[PDB]
């Protein structure tokens, strides 16, 4: 019975609840994504460490929607769980009726669809979540990366980041990413991604996690040491200069 | 605070008026009608270079004989297209014929005032406007402006968004009873080039038409690119 | 148990000409061996140069006619007084009939008029909405006694030019509105003799670009 | 009723008859049993005339919406499933249909799905459905080669409907032929059975025991 | 769904030069038990319409009470209730016919056979039939139950067709009816001797006659009929 | 609404009363075998069709109602009135007794003062008729309060009228034949028109009497309406 | 006003529904339209507004049945919602009673449908004014409908901005037009003049002007453009 | 019914499943695969009422795949059956009951054991060494009871099935157009494509 | 079920209801002393026939209605009471087997009798007879009923008419009950076999 209109216009023409919802995304731990010639990479900052937490079981920022698509987010963790569940269902329902998994643009659209319905339905507030959704369409090699906001607006990106200090790292990438010369290798790509975060992280491989998505449902999460080979390399490369 | 479907003392709906304010902030979009077709064009406005400039669709197909361009909180327009597309296909199914463009528009507009607290589950009005352009065999080529106020108007040409008054004025002057399709294509391009902050090019602008002949087509970045350099040359000489 | 259906008999006929079309039905409404009315009209002008008849269980037929007429009326309100094309009308009816797919309208229904090129058009339906544009169609009690006749005198089926060996069929020439009317009456007077549910009267509705005109012929009352 | 449809290097041949009876009463022989769902897709009619026609016409409306939302041609796999899944919602309520959903997409080649009102959905190469089916499968199974020329395939198809139209009381009128290519279907016309029969017995020498 | 229990029998009618005449016996049968003899099955609405009803009486009683409410409600916020905007036969009928059809359609019929006789604002004779299935029809003569089979043959010989209506007078037509009522009393085991009759006329208006009887019968030949074949006494 | 102010009253009702007071006057007079209803209809313009904006409503066949205040609310109440009078009858057979009816409205109006998401009625309704045992005149405030009456009036010229009524009660304790009450009311509408005499006004009178209307409710029209208008014009001039 | 005009379910200390009054303002700022009638016809003349020279003129007239239709001023969508409601009642009265709906009665209904929005919470009062004409079993009729729930029957009247001028001209013309019985084109001119009296800035022409008439033998029809040229 | 056979050997689980689909008088398809892969190490053969049969299997598969992804884990071949049984239990007092019979053949990677489960349309689950649905057991069980050995090599399993299929081909009236055979083991699910004249 | 032998006769001072006493299920007499006279209001009673379960559940629900009615509109007419019975019997024709006679006393109307047979129809009458045993006394009752009878005469008329019904109808038997309704209150009578058989 509770349908009070929580998301509403104000004289200037804004819906303050959608904006306060972005304010919550700017609070979140940074998230970034970049696509190479033949791969897509996702990076994510994580507070400190922390010397007394348990990492194996505790929710890791990158989630799998299907075997060929993943999702990353900044903002309210509790909220993102809701978008991940719904998204994972629409994935398997798509398979069940269309006999083909989702395209990255289709899934991305569905999520942004939810995000929007919560800016226009009564008794509910928008999601304090913005996302990077990345993968490969089935029987396709060309890489895909998309971003969705609490507005319900979505769009594709060669590189993008969201969350705290996102502005710094977008400015970094706006300089360090050539549309004509996109990171030809996995390695070449994972490097740029580790570096984009190293403006905002304040330590090496402790906070950074990387997930590498390559065609035909090929996804792997780099374990700290491999990330620390890019960290070891980046601090001495900048040095010489 | 004070209710959603509340009236001001001037007899306006605060929300519908505050909705229109959100539209003024939207990307520009122009539409021009002719005896040869209707042309719609838009300003993509990519907030960063990195953003893949063609995943920005502000012109969509509603049916083979109807297209529509949008301005403002574009996210809100998803529901409206979905309904418009359904409405048009449904009608085809019940009558084995195309829906008249007015009818299609009037259906979209109904949707717009269904908000509040029939069975109007929707908390606020849409925060987006639509130019709707198509062709039926009764009233040939047509353009409509569909506000979140539920009202629509037919236009021989019209702009919505950031540069609308400057472009409407410029449209008032430039539009004549007998422009060709290609003249109209150019005025859209010209008038967009005036009001857009950026230097109009094939990646921050898109152009489309709807002819009785081939229905609704969105001009690919190549074809529009040639029309831009067709302007620079048409303008250069006087 | 209560049976919700019944049969009021009657026979109806639809024929399409080059620039015209007819929809004729007998006038006699019945129940078993009783006559309910020697004059109860079965064919209706529904506006937009559409005529129709829903033969069979006249209650379900009345219901159906009322609905379609009203569908027209709303098509005008809802779509800026646009004229309802005969095909568009045929489609609408399929939706009406199929709405009651699991509790059918107990009727065989037919409409006539002119397509959008002004050519004579007839459509025939199922009780559940299967429709097909037709050239010539009888429906009702006597439909069996009429169809073979028309196949023969309208479509010249089984005829050949004399001395042709049986190798060259009769030319399929285009009939008038007045040769068609002869066949319509000759069909109904023939049926009248062999079917106990066909008699009294024969009212015909003719549709040409000039509009919807009507004619009526007395029929044997036994 | 005799409906059939096969897959070959040239795509798909589809062929049906025209007769519709009400017991022993031949009500019409001018019945479209090939449903032109849309320019790339076809469906045959067996069992419920309205049921097939109505629901497949609807399929066309569902396939349109799909293309609008995904800016892409619908797979035959997914268009058949739409019809199938709907039908399954109504299972037990009396719907009658036995139809082939035919189409040729870039992605999947020429595909044919059988969908009946029991919910059954099956991908196949050759399907005949109806009162004439047993007859048509005989002719079909004898001359079926993946390498029939478009032109023979059309004939094998037409001939099969003829074979059934002849024996089946319930099949007759004419034959409607269709050739489905990746670029869409092409109507290969109507053929009065009466006339076809004679012509065919003379070209082929078959129907020997039929005096004439 | 249901089945009739207390039932009304033949309701007959026809039209003449100025108006219409309708009649129905005054019996509420209970199977073969002739249980209730004071039943009026003629229900007058306005001064211009009369509704004859056959079938389930429980149901009739309900129709009757719908008709009172129709009048009641027609007057509401209607300053011309008893004038231009008075209930017209065409209106009263369409309403019932609507209700009867809706009812068969909810598989829950009003188990009746109704005849609505009357005269319209512009002098026109109105007379139409409607029953449990929603089937509606009209003709110069209309009857239900046995009347359909016995009364019509007779009444039709007076008004065989439309042209005949101007030639039939009220005395010619009223005698036809009174005869048919007799013939039905002779040959319908579910009939009553007492009946009511009503005339709606464009000049005389509505005249409603209760407590009639079938008179001038012939039973004298009976005394001579003996045995069933060869018996002589 | 449904909020007591610290004084025990409900301010929203109290304001709905203001609306009523802003209203045209209407009255009721009980007579010895029925009741009479009367109302002033202001002529806003010479464009109103005289005798065509009838404000007195009939309930069932034997009850009349008249109101002052928010005309639409009034109808909305008479609509519930009709629904209620049909219900009662359908089940109980008899046409609804007046006092029973008065409570049916009294419970429903009062219902609209119990919730703060529903506004109370903006009319004061005068109604009444003839039942199984006598005549009854009732008047019903937005409060849901209602009582039987010898005479009643509500609206702008409510006292001008209550004064004229208090006299008829005193100077006529024997009774007051319907016909007399019709004229007497007409006079009271003319006198009460003094307060709100800016505009010209149209008279409207209905009556329900066992002898004159056989128990049914009817609109005093034509001749008998002229006598009434005459009778009144004499005691103004 | 602060508290009392926040919603419709609230009476001001002076007994007023402020939202209702505010919705009347939209009418007063609505483009003028006029109604007037005789004994044989009833006419609606309506001035149309436009947003631009490139804009169309928004229709102020809607048909409701074969023998009835109306004219508006205020919010268009609310006219649509009410004229659609009205289309169904006429239709219901036809379908079920084979009876044409009486003009008077349509007024009662639109009055009751509007009144519920002035009493219920969550809902706003309608924001549109309407003039309705029709030839029913008792002749020609004109009604003035107000969002408040107040419908009134008249010979003539006007609503919209500046409508006061045309209304006064009708108070005068009264005894003349009442009697334009049997004359269609004369009743239209009489209405067309009335409309001029509340005109001011511009001057009626083909695109502006819209006219409707119903009557004894004339089914309700609308005329716009070339078809109204004959009266300018 | 069609032939649904199942046999649990030492290292794996073999599932046979006829290739004929018949509608009334004509055999519509001679190459059907009455099986759905629910999870890398879990296969489900099915037989019964037309339409229901697949709707169910695809519906189950979807939920397992959804589960698999939500917990990035593979459910135990036991768990899966317990879920599948629960769904058939619901179907039984349902408005219209699914009339589908199944066999779950899985390889539990935790216990490193192959498991076979047969569950009828009523939701009657029992875990076996060799199972069968419908009349299939009537011909075959006499043979399996005799020759079956819990320590058999997969090839011994396939040999025992071959002998089962032959008897089905000899004494059973319906011509089921041969069987499709698949093995579920620690490495996954694969189809013995050479079960013709082995 | 009450199958039954019941009647209600209006006379000069008011009305008398009468009924047998036997309720059978098959041939076994479940209860041979049933009070088939049921009170829905002080001076408005009914006699029940057809399904006990039903007739009781109904009488009970009518009583309730008449009690609430009484609380707010004062006393109800025998007519208003009959109406309530019928509204229930008619609006539920499909699930009821009840044939009820309604009898009451208004001071204005004196005796009134309304019969409500299976359909749910209503018929007001001078007297009424119902139940299994009423088919046998149609002849007798009609021949001997007389309007405005003495109370003594009306009791005889009922006692005779019922004695006959009991005689022939196996489904009816026992004692003969009667309820008298006049301005002088409510009287309850009873006649044993040894008495009514000897007529």
């Amino acid at each position: 019975g509770y349908d009070r209109a929580l998301s509403i216009f104000s004289p200037d023409g804004h819906i303050f609840q959608v904006e306060y919802a972005l304010e919550a995304v700017k609070r979140g731990t940074c998230a970034v994504g970049v696509k190479g010639k033949n791969c897509v990479v996702l990076g994510c900052e994580r507070r400190s460490t922390l010397k007394l937490q348990d990492t194996r079981i505790t929710p890791s920022k990158v989630s799998k929607i299907d075997s060929h698509v993943v999702l990353s987010f900044s903002g309210l963790n509790a909220d993102s769980r809701i978008l991940i569940e719904k998204a994972r269902v629409e994935a398997q329902s798509h398979r069940l009726t269309l006999e083909d998994p989702v395209t990255v643009e289709y899934l991305t659209r569905y999520v942004a669809g939810v995000q929007q319905r919560y800016t226009q339905s009564g008794g509910v507030r928008p999601f304090g979540v913005s996302t990077l959704i990345a993968g490969f369409d089935p029987r396709d090699d060309e890489p895909k990366l998309y971003q969705t906001e609490p507005s319900g607006i979505y769009s594709s990106w060669s590189a993008q980041t969201i969350g705290r200090n996102s502005k710094t790292v977008r400015e970094f990438l706006e300089k360090n990413y050539d549309r004509k010369e996109p990171p030809a290798t996995v390695e070449e790509c994972v490097k740029l991604t580790v570096r984009s975060l190293l403006e905002v992280v304040q330590t090496g491989a402790k906070n950074i996690e990387i997930t590498v998505v390559k065609p035909d449902s090929d996804i792997v999460a780099l374990s700290s040491e491999e990330i620390n080979q890019y960290v070891t390399q980046i601090e001495q490369e900048k040095q010489e200069q | 605070d004070r209710g959603v479907s509340t009236f001001s003392p001037e007899g306006r709906l605060f929300q519908v008026e505050y909705s229109l304010e959100a539209i003024k902030l939207g990307s520009t979009a122009i539409g021009i009608a002719t005896k040869e077709g209707v042309v719609l064009g838009v300003e993509k406005r990519a907030t960063s270079p990195l953003l893949e400039s063609d995943s920005i669709e502000k012109i969509v197909e509603i049916d083979r004989h109807i297209g529509c361009a949008m301005s403002g909180l574009t996210a809100d327009a998803r529901s409206m297209i979905e309904h418009a597309r359904t409405a048009a296909v449904t009608h085809n199914l019940y009558y084995d014929e195309d829906i008249n463009v007015e009818s299609l528009t009037q259906s979209v507009c109904d949707l717009a005032l269904r908000f509040g607290e029939e069975e109007r589950l929707m908390s606020r009005p849409f925060g987006v406007a639509l130019l709707i352009a198509g062709h039926d065999a009764d009233d040939g080529y047509q353009l409509f402006h569909a506000e979140p106020s539920g009202t629509f108007y037919r236009y021989n040409a019209k702009a919505i968004g950031s540069g609308s008054e400057g472009a409407q004025a410029e449209l008032l002057n430039e539009w004549h009873s007998s422009l060709t399709l290609k003249e109209a294509e150019l005025l859209v391009l010209k008038i967009l080039k005036q009001v857009m902050e950026e230097k109009l090019d094939e990646n921050n602008a898109q152009l489309s038409c709807i002819t009785k002949q081939d229905g609704f087509k969105i001009y690919d970045n190549e074809k529009t690119a040639e029309l831009i350099k067709e302007l620079k040359e048409k303008e250069a000489a006087e | 148990q209560f049976n919700p259906y019944g049969d009021n008999g009657g026979t109806i006929l639809g024929i399409a000409g080059e620039d015209f079309a007819v929809l004729a039905g007998d006038t006699r409404n019945i129940t078993d061996y009783s006559i309910n009315s020697r004059y109860e009209p079965k064919v209706f002008d529904c506006g937009d140069n559409i005529v129709m008849s829903a033969n069979g269980f006249a209650a379900d037929g009345d219901a159906l006619v009322k609905r379609f007429k009203n569908s027209v009326k709303w098509y005008h309100f809802d779509h800026n007084d646009k004229k309802l094309s005969i095909n568009s009308a045929a489609r609408n009816i399929q939706h009406l009939l199929y709405g009651k797919r699991f509790f059918p309208y107990y009727v065989h229904t037919i409409i006539a008029g002119l397509d959008e090129d002004g050519k004579g058009a007839v459509y025939s339906f199922d009780p559940v909405g299967s429709y097909e544009r037709e050239q010539c169609r009888a429906g009702g009690a006597a439909a069996s006694l009429i169809m073979p006749f028309l196949d023969n005198q309208v479509n010249f089926k089984n005829q050949y030019e004399p001395g042709t060996n049986g190798k060259v069929k009769k030319p399929l020439k285009y009939l008038s509105v007045e040769e068609v009317i002869k066949l319509v009456r000759d069909s109904f007077t023939s049926a009248t003799e062999r079917h106990i549910q066909v008699g009294d009267g024969l009212e015909i509705l003719i549709v040409t670009k000039d509009g919807v005109r009507k004619e009526f012929y007395e029929l044997k009352r036994d | 009723t005799t409906t059939l449809a096969f897959r070959f290097q040239g795509g798909i041949i589809v062929a049906v008859d025209s007769r519709a009876t009400a017991g022993n009463w031949v009500a019409s022989q001018t019945v479209k049993k090939v449903i032109e769902i849309n320019p790339f897709l076809l469906g045959t009619m067996a069992g419920g005339a309205a049921d097939c026609q109505f629901w497949e016409t609807w399929l066309g409306s569902q396939c349109r919406l799909h293309e609008l939302r995904e800016k892409e041609r619908i797979s035959v796999a997914a268009a058949s499933k739409i019809l199938s899944n709907l039908v399954y919602q109504y299972k037990g309520a009396g719907l009658s249909m036995g139809t082939m959903i035919c189409g040729y997409t870039r992605k999947e080649g020429p595909t044919i799905y059988y969908v009946d009102s029991d919910g059954t959905r099956l991908k196949g190469d050759i399907f005949c459905v109806g009162s004439g089916q047993t007859f048509a499968y005989g002719v079909l199974d004898s001359n079926y080669k993946w390498d029939l020329s478009v032109e023979d395939a059309l004939y094998l198809g037409k001939r099969s409907i003829l074979a059934a139209a002849h024996r089946d009381a319930y099949s007759g009128g004419s034959v409607n032929l269709y050739h489905v290519t990746e670029d869409g279907w092409i109507y290969h016309g109507n053929h009065d059975v009466g006339e076809l029969f004679w012509k065919v017995k003379e070209e082929e020498g078959s129907f020997n025991n039929v005096i004439g | 769904t249901q089945q009739p229990i207390v039932t009304g029998t033949s309701v007959i009618s026809m039209k003449y030069d100025n108006g219409v005449i309708i009649a129905a016996d005054n019996l509420g049968s209970y199977g073969s038990l002739l249980r209730f003899n004071g039943v009026e099955r003629l229900i007058p609405v306005g001064d211009n319409t009369v509704v004859g009803i056959s079938g389930d009486i429980s149901d009739m009683q309900h129709i009757e009470r719908l008709l009172k409410d129709l009048v009641t409600e027609n007057a509401y916020d209607n300053p011309l209730a008893d004038a231009e905007e008075a209930l017209e036969p065409s209106y009263i009928f369409e309403y019932l016919a609507t209700v009867m059809y809706q009812r068969r359609s909810k598989m829950n019929p009003l188990w009746n056979a109704i005849i609505v006789a009357g005269v319209q604002s512009n002098g026109d004779q109105f007379l139409r039939y409607v029953n449990l299935l929603g089937v509606t029809y009209s003709s110069p003569t209309l009857a239900t139950g046995f009347g359909a089979h016995m009364a019509n043959p007779l009444l039709r010989k007076v008004v065989d067709r439309e042209s005949d209506i101007p030639k039939t007078t009220v005395q010619v037509a009223e005698e036809a009816i009174v005869n048919a009522m007799r013939v039905l009393y002779y040959r319908d085991a579910r009939s009553s001797r007492n009946f009511s009759l009503a005339i709606i006329d464009k000049n005389t208006g509505l005249t409603f006659k209760k407590n009639l009887q079938v008179e001038n019968m012939k039973w004298d030949f009976a005394k001579d009929i003996k045995g069933y074949g060869t018996q002589k006494i | 609404m449904s909020v007591f102010s610290p004084d025990g009253r409900n301010f929203q009702v109290e304001y709905a009363v203001k609306a009523v007071e802003n209203g045209t006057t209407s009255i009721g007079i009980k007579c010895n075998d029925g009741v009479v209803f009367a109302v002033e209809k202001l002529i806003t313009s010479k464009l109103l069709v005289p005798q065509k904006n009838v404000k007195i409503q009939v309930v069932d066949r034997h009850i009349g109602c008249v109101y002052s205040g928010l005309i639409p609310d009034g109808r909305h109440l008479v609509n519930r009135g009709r629904e209620e009078a049909a219900s009662f009858k359908k089940l109980y057979k008899t046409p609804i007794p007046i006092p029973a009816f008065a409570d049916r409205l009294g419970q429903y109006v009062q219902a609209h003062t119990l919730y703060n998401s529903v506004r109370p009625f903006g009319v004061s309704t005068i109604f009444g008729g003839v039942d199984k045992n006598g005549a009854h005149l009732y008047m019903l405030e937005p409060s849901g309060s209602y009582w039987g009456y010898k005479g009643a009036a509500t609206g702008k010229g409510r006292q001008s009228a209550k004064a004229e009524l208090e006299k008829l009660v005193d100077h006529h304790p024997e009774g007051l034949s319907a016909r007399e009450a019709v004229k007497q009311a007409a006079k009271i509408i003319y006198l009460a028109h003094e307060d709100n005499k800016e505009k010209d006004f149209e008279l409207e009178i209905s009556w329900c009497s066992l002898s004159e209307t056989n128990g049914l409710h009817k609109f005093v029209k034509g001749d008998l309406l002229q006598e009434a208008i005459d009778f009144a014009q004499k005691e103004i001039n | 006003r602060n508290n009392y005009d926040g919603d419709t379910v609230t009476f001001s200390p002076t007994g007023r529904l402020f939202q209702v009054e505010y919705a009347l303002e939209a009418i007063k700022q609505g483009s003028v339209t006029v109604g007037l009638r005789s004994n044989t016809h009833a006419v609606l003349v309506a001035l149309k507004r436009n947003a631009d020279e490139l804009s169309s003129y928004q229709k102020k007239i809607i048909k409701c049945d074969e023998h009835m239709g109306l004219s508006l001023a205020g919010l268009a969508p609310d006219a649509r919602v009410l004229s659609n409601y009205l289309r169904q009642q006429c239709n219901y009265s036809s379908l079920v009673f084979n009876r044409k709906l009486a003009v008077e009665r349509a007024g009662h209904l639109l009055c009751d449908k509007a009144q519920k929005n002035t009493q219920s919470y969550g809902g706003r009062p309608y924001g549109v004014g309407l003039l309705i004409i029709g030839y029913d079993k008792s002749g020609a009729h004109l009604l003035e409908f107000q969002p408040s729930g107040n419908v009134t029957e008249l010979y003539g009247t006007a609503i919209g901005a500046r409508s006061q001028g045309a209304k006064t001209y009708l108070e005068r013309t009264l005894d003349t037009f009442i009697k334009i019985d049997g004359n269609p084109d004369e009743l239209i001119k009489a209405g067309v003049e009335a409309i001029s009296q509340s005109l001011r800035d511009e001057s009626l022409t083909v695109d502006n002007l819209s006219i409707a008439i119903v009557g004894k033998d004339t089914p309700f029809t609308i005329y716009d453009g070339e078809a109204v040229a004959k009266y300018i | 019914m069609d032939i649904i056979l199942g046999i649990r050997v030492q290292d794996s689980v073999i599932l046979a499943s006829s290739k004929a689909v018949t509608r009334g008088i004509s055999v519509l398809k001679d190459s059907d695969d009455k099986t759905r892969q629910l999870s890398p190490h879990t296969l489900m053969s099915f037989a019964g009422e037309a339409g229901d049969t697949v709707q169910f299997a695809e519906y189950i598969q979807a939920n397992i795949q959804l589960y698999s992804i939500r917990e990035d884990y593979e459910l135990s071949p036991q768990a899966v059956s317990s879920f599948v049984r629960q769904e058939l239990a619901k179907s039984i007092r349902s408005r219209r009951p699914y009339q589908v019979n199944v066999l779950i053949g899985g390889y539990d990677k935790k216990k490193n054991k192959p498991e076979l489960y047969q569950i009828d349309y009523l939701g009657t689950k029992v875990e076996l060494p060799y199972g069968a649905h419908g009349y299939s057991g009537f011909y075959t069980f006499s043979l399996l009871d005799h020759h079956y050995r819990p320590d058999m090599t997969t090839e011994e399993g396939l040999d025992l099935l071959k002998l089962c299929v032959q008897e089905l081909e000899k004494r059973m009236p319906m011509d089921f157009k041969g069987v499709i055979v698949k093995i579920v083991d620690k490495d996954g699910i694969r189809q013995v494509d050479d079960f013709q004249a082995q | 079920s009450l199958g039954t032998s019941i009647m209600a006769v209006t006379f000069k001072d008011g009305v008398i209801l009468g009924a047998d006493s036997r309720t059978t299920t098959g041939a076994y007499i479940a209860n041979r002393v049933t009070d088939k006279l049921t009170r829905v209001h002080d001076k408005i009673w009914c006699c029940r026939s057809g399904s006990a379960a039903d007739t009781q559940a109904i009488a009970d629900i009518v009583q309730y209605h008449l009690e609430l009615y009484t609380s707010q509109y004062g006393t109800p007419s025998t007519e208003t009471a009959a109406s309530v019975f019928k509204e229930l019997c008619y609006e539920n024709k499909d699930n009821l087997t009840a044939g009820i006679i309604v009898a009451g006393y208004d001071d204005k109307n004196k005796g009134e009798v309304y019969t409500i047979p299976l359909g749910g129809s209503v018929h007001k009458l001078p007297y009424a007879i119902a139940g299994s045993g009423s088919t046998f006394i149609y002849g007798y009752c009609d021949k001997n009923f007389r309007e405005n009878m003495s109370k003594e005469e009306t009791v005889d008329f009922i006692k005779h008419s019922l004695s006959q019904a009991i005689k022939w109808d196996g489904s009816s038997g026992g004692v003969i009950r009667m309820v008298v309704l006049t301005a002088a209150g409510v009287e309850r009578l009873i006649f044993y076999p040894d008495e009514y058989e000897q007529l």
